[PDB]
């Protein structure tokens, strides 16, 4: 086409999306991960991994507003990467890597998955 | 704005 | 902080919701422009739009499933607007601009006002 | 990814 193109339209976008979820606005599921609860938008959580694309294209799934994450996922580690699908930005650290590749690789987060193995391998 |  | 940063997550992110908007999926809301409709999410609107984020703020509209727009307009130059939203990508043409200016005051889209501002200034 |  002849389209012309606004570079920072996504990153807008995006930052606003984060904005609605820490104001707690059209939020419309809760995502339980052992103790603790976090408040999304199913659309931003499908965009982001695999497995909430697999779950709310599920139709019965699709209308849950809990979904329980399996016992073996740290809420820490899932919290990160709420942050990440949220922000772009990964706060990635020695004391949370372990658990952030393996809560990334559940979700299906597959950039994520790659650059957590890449700083693993250089710290051997 | 950019051409794409 | 001492995050890093996934240069194309926030692309990637629209270009996802965009793929939800075109197979229907958690679609929220229908726009309706005159004799046409446009299914959208909500949160996608608001991110976007100053009159979305208003409309579906407010504690009764934003439960609302149908959103009418004022007759003045256009339904090609809202299709045009909700394309750019979801895909950051404005097919802007001669025969087209001002019904696309216009769409965007009515929609506070600021950035798409500034751009056909300039477009018609150098024409004239 | 960057350093942002
Ligand atoms: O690593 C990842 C990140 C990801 C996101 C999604 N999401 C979608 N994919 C295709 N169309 C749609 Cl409509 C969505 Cl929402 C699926 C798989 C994966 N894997
Ligand atoms: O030109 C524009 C584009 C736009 C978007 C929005 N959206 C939001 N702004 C602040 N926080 C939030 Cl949570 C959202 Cl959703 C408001 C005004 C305008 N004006
Ligand atoms: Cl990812
Ligand atoms: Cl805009």
């Amino acid at each position: 086409d002849s389209c012309i193109q606004f570079t920072r339209h996504a990153s807008d976008v995006l930052l606003n999306l984060n904005r609605l979820r820490s104001r707690d606005i059209l939020t419309d599921v809760v995502i339980v991960v052992s103790r603790e609860q976090f408040r999304a938008h199913k659309t931003v959580l499908m965009a982001c991994s695999g497995l909430f694309y697999s779950i709310f294209t599920d139709q019965l799934k699709c209308n849950l507003s809990v979904i329980n994450l399996d016992p073996e996922i740290n809420p820490e580690g899932f919290c990160i990467l709420l942050d990440f699908m949220y922000t772009s930005r990964l706060n990635l650290r020695e004391g949370n890597i372990m658990a952030v590749m393996a809560t990334a690789m559940y979700l299906q987060m597959e950039h994520v998955v790659d650059t957590c193995r890449k700083f693993i391998k250089a710290s051997e | 704005w950019v051409i794409p």
